[PDB]
């Protein structure tokens, strides 16, 4: 599955597990 | 011990200094929860996390917010709350928009 | 999962 984190300041990283 | 299926209820995004997607959850046993953003598992960080209200005595229902801090148009999208326990699964989705997209 | 609640919240876990 993929996941998403929001690090603020418009920064979204996706992570592919 | 009164056993019954997990349940959820999702409300439209509200602004309260920070942004909140309000929700309720219920079930016995107490359900497990997860959030999705556009179908992807949402990892909680200091800028997006679950925040509960203290529960009242003699009630199994839990209320809270998916709290977003300083979101922008990138956070616009589909939020899903998933809950499960041994007697049932529940799911609810809403669209949220926090800023206009350039 | 929960940023605020490493041990869950009154039974609810991530």
């Amino acid at each position: 599955f993929k996941s998403v984190s929001y690090w603020g300041f418009g920064r979204l990283s996706y992570y592919n597990h | 011990n009164v056993s019954f299926p997990a349940s959820v209820q999702l409300h439209t995004a509200v602004e309260m200094h920070h942004w909140c997607i309000p929700f309720s959850v219920d079930g016995q046993p107490a359900p497990s929860l997860r959030w999705l953003f556009n179908g992807s598992v949402l990892n909680e960080t200091s800028f997006i996390f679950t925040e509960f209200l203290e529960p009242a005595a003699n009630e199994t229902v839990r209320h809270g917010c998916l709290r977003l801090n300083q979101p922008t148009h990138v956070n616009n999208g589909n939020y899903t709350l998933l809950a499960a326990n041994p007697f049932g699964q529940a799911s609810a989705s809403i669209m949220a928009a926090f800023m206009d997209n350039p | 999962g929960f940023f605020l609640y490493p041990h869950g919240f009154y039974g609810i876990v991530c």
